[PDB]
């Protein structure tokens, strides 16, 4: 998806 | 207190890009402020100076900040390894909204996120700590170097920082 995540990337 | 003024002077590969600059909305995050503040200047002896945003999305945002492992799985705050969502007073308005990246509820570190785009399911998860002033064409241009899944083309660096005003 769209998220701006640290560490452990989702969709 | 005054909002305090940070600028980055952007690098392609080497190469002068342009000038990013910052309004801190330290009169409504005035830990998480201070906290890209002082790292932006270096004053406790690490911080934002020759890092790169190692993920970058065309028409969502620009990630940077992590100047210990440069791929997200590093930086550190200035009170320690992480420190806790102070508020979620601001929202995710639009292009050069200035807030912090992380890895869930109070995770806060060094890593943030320019946005190039209003990021609205972002609200009340990413701590919204900021401004583009000036330079969003500069934003705009780094943007360019990025690819749907984050991959830059070229090295996108923040040759120098520090505190305007």
């Amino acid at each position: 998806x769209l998220l701006v995540x640290a560490g452990l990337v989702l969709a | 207190m005054v909002n305090p003024t940070v600028f980055f002077d952007i690098a392609v590969d080497g190469e002068p890009l342009g000038r990013v600059s910052f309004e801190l909305f330290a009169d409504k995050v005035p830990k998480t402020a201070e906290n890209f503040r002082a790292l932006s200047t270096g004053e406790k002896g690490f911080g934002y100076k020759g890092s790169c945003f190692h993920r970058i999305i065309p028409g969502f945002m620009c990630q940077g900040g992590d100047f210990t492992r440069h791929n997200g799985t590093g930086g550190k705050s200035i009170y320690g390894e992480k420190f806790e969502d102070e508020n979620f007073i601001l929202k995710h308005t639009g292009p050069g909204i200035l807030s912090m990246a992380n890895a869930g509820p109070n995770t806060n570190g060094s890593q943030f996120f320019i946005c190039t785009a209003k990021t609205e399911w972002l609200d009340g998860k990413h701590v919204v700590f900021g401004k583009v002033k000036e330079g969003m064409n500069i934003v705009e241009a780094m943007e360019r170097f990025g690819s749907r899944n984050g991959k830059t083309s070229k090295k996108i660096t923040i040759a120098d920082c520090g505190q305007l005003e």
